[PDB]
């Protein structure tokens, strides 16, 4: 069946990157949008972005511009959240969320969650 | 189903003619800016030199905006069309 | 851009009661409005779609409607599984913003 | 029917290329207004001050209605679109 | 095949709304040529007539160049539609 | 099957307002353009104007744009035609007519038509 | 706008005869051009549209040709029922309006 | 099945005209286009141009603009290529091509040529 | 305009060898790119188009690839069938333009 796999525990320094992702089951990469959110512990949802497979077409919430970028690797249906410049707000969970069934409307499956954090 | 596909071709067909219109438009307009300008570099400013404000800023503002919601159908139609290859 | 405005922080409702969560918009989202729903854990799951739908394997339990920049979610009925936190986000152009979701406890 | 849908779906992307091109012609058209005025405001007018007929009715009006045929076209394409449901 | 017309009509549509939008691009373009040439007619020329170069050559052939652009777009989907027949 | 059922037989003093109507039958009135046609009693056929129930869209021949308006109830799957001040000009037998089948072409289905007077 | 000249105002016709309904345009229409017939009461129907095409349950009787802003209805071996009045009207912008039409009688 | 056969053998004088065609079969001339190619006995291949018989719609190749044009008889199924102010060079062989199953990419069928010499 | 350049006039090799082709655009093609074979007579054939794809009926020992400006094509294993002329043209606007080609000889 359809499933995004997410993996990734990265327990990093402050100013350390960290490279997050997640794989496709059940269906082709190049076909669907893949979309990022990060969830702060106990502040709700921030859409980080998305990019199209099909050109590498990326498009980031300004706030985040400088911060993380998306990439894929379309020949193994994967792909990938890179984050620099981490500190201590960036601990959090990422989703890797995609569109399948309800297309132009809504993210339709969704990855069980990566967490990363930051300390000292 | 048969004639979905008829009527899709024919509001395809309609489609591509209203750009051509556009297109006819968009030359037509610069063959008045550059009569404008025709006019402005042939008389005004040899008078001018022998001799020798414009506000539209909200008029931009409104240009700018109308042509970004036609970037945000266009982004739309490429979304949908996805779904048919499935 | 865009922005979603979630009004209720916190609702607390008994189960059977009937509770409303409403979600107003910035701009003109020309119905592309969708809402989310999850648990203290776990990924969040697509409850509602187009803001007038709902999705597949969702109960009858949850509707919703609206137009132009106001939205809203009903629950009728509410069983001890349908207390959860809510989102609400939308689909037109970008960014693709959140509201700031409201939580729904029994009580 | 499938080579039906293949070929509506590559005619459809196409147009919307078509479209994406008109948006920039005209993104283009605004940077030479606005070159224009800034010319005039910037120099033709601050001599003059400081010292101190253009006809285009039938280009404006060629223009209006080559744009109006545009939207003759559209609302046809609307209209064999509502076949489809049936 | 229901979703494939269901998402070909969705996108037509969406497509369709980018057309409106640009042709009310060109209407308020037109207002704006429409008011520099009235300050041009109504101050700049009398204040000049009273008292007796602009180079966008650059410019307007990257115009003329998007516009054509647009053109090799919608010939290659008429192409494609008349594979629909067969 | 397809049919339209128009009623109303509706005699006025002058400077009265009078309201005609149709109901759909075989179809949903969502999906199909409304039209109305005015035929006085020797003088062929003019028309007044139309409807999209779809988003209440409407369209008026500039002769009756002072004169009528078209309305619609869509959950009922109705239609009204609105007509203002009238005098004796307007005697006259008024149409309801669809496009079900010609799309794009041409008027369809149409009433049997009703029948309105002017007389003091 | 665009107007239709219906220009025969009235033809006599014995049964058997071929007539012909000629109507012209003020303006390109690109072929949206369709041909109605009314009885003495009762009803228009539609007998000819796209002006090169047959009606639905139309008799073979019936045809037309045209392009531009000339275009034209045949009518061939008259029978007692095909005696009525004929009108054009096309489908192309707005207003879509009608020719003052056509009344053929048998004579 | 699908062909497109192809005739001529024209031997002409030095200022002459040529009208050299080609008839389909197993399609309609209608939803096609027709391209012809010109080859020069040891000099690889031109185009000349094409035409859309649906509105006799034509486009030619600069070069060729003032030498040749393209015509159709879409009533029989045929088309048309005539030669003007033939000379030396002109001797060559020209091919009838049409996109039948390749649309929007390449000419697929294709004549078996016809071959005009221009001699004193 | 668009024009091709062929760059290899002539290639020589045995029977059981792997030759390339190399054509190179004026401008960019969109990847609207076909290929094409011609023997000693008899009109040309299709066989590889939109520059990665394989014509109907095409021996696997024929392929191609590329993008922007820059495309090629690749014949493994040549049997004594595979030796003749091959061209280069483009489908995108117009002029649609030939390479000059690749003569392809058993030596
Ligand atoms: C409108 O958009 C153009 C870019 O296309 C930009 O250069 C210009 O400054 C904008 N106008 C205003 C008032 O911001
Ligand atoms: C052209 O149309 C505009 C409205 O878009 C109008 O203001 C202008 O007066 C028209 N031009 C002429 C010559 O009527
Ligand atoms: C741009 O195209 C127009 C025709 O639409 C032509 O009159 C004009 O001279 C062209 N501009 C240049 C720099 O060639």
């Amino acid at each position: 069946e359809v499933q995004l796999q997410q993996s990734g525990a990265d327990l990093v320094k402050p100013g350390a990157s960290v490279k997050l992702s997640c794989t496709a089951s059940g269906f082709n990469i190049k076909d669907t949008y893949i979309h990022w959110v990060k969830q702060r512990p106990e502040q709700g949802l921030e859409w980080i972005g998305r990019i199209d497979p099909a050109n590498d077409n990326f498009k980031y919430d300004p706030k985040f511009q400088g911060k993380a970028t998306i990439t894929t690797d379309t020949s193994s249906n994967t792909a990938y959240l890179q984050l620099s410049s981490l500190t201590s707000e960036d601990t959090a969970v990422y989703y890797c969320a995609s569109v399948i069934t309800t297309t132009g409307y809504a993210l339709d499956y969704w990855g069980q969650g990566t967490s990363v954090t930051v300390s000292s | 189903n048969a004639q979905a596909i008829a009527n899709m071709k024919n509001a395809i067909q309609n489609t591509n003619e209203a750009v051509k219109q556009l297109q006819l438009a968009n030359k037509q307009t610069l063959a008045v800016i550059d009569t404008i300008r025709g006019e402005i570099n042939n008389n005004i400013i040899p008078v001018i030199n022998q001799l020798s404000k414009i506000d539209i800023g909200n008029q931009l503002a409104g240009i700018n905006q109308t042509l970004q919601n036609a970037e945000d159908y266009i982004e739309k139609s490429e979304e949908f069309l996805k779904g048919i290859n499935p | 851009d865009i922005q979603m405005t979630q009004s209720p922080a916190s609702l607390s409702a008994s189960v059977g009661e009937t509770v409303t969560i409403t979600c107003r918009a910035s701009g003109n989202i020309h119905n592309y409005l969708a809402w989310y729903q999850q648990k203290q854990g776990k990924s969040p799951q697509l409850l509602v779609y187009s803001a007038k739908t709902l999705a597949d394997g969702v109960p009858s339990r949850f509707s919703g409607s609206g137009s132009g920049t106001q939205y809203s979610l009903k629950i009728n009925s509410l069983q001890p599984e349908d207390f959860g936190s809510y989102y609400c986000q939308h689909f037109w152009s970008s960014p693709r913003t959140f509201g700031g979701g409201t939580k729904l406890e029994i009580k």
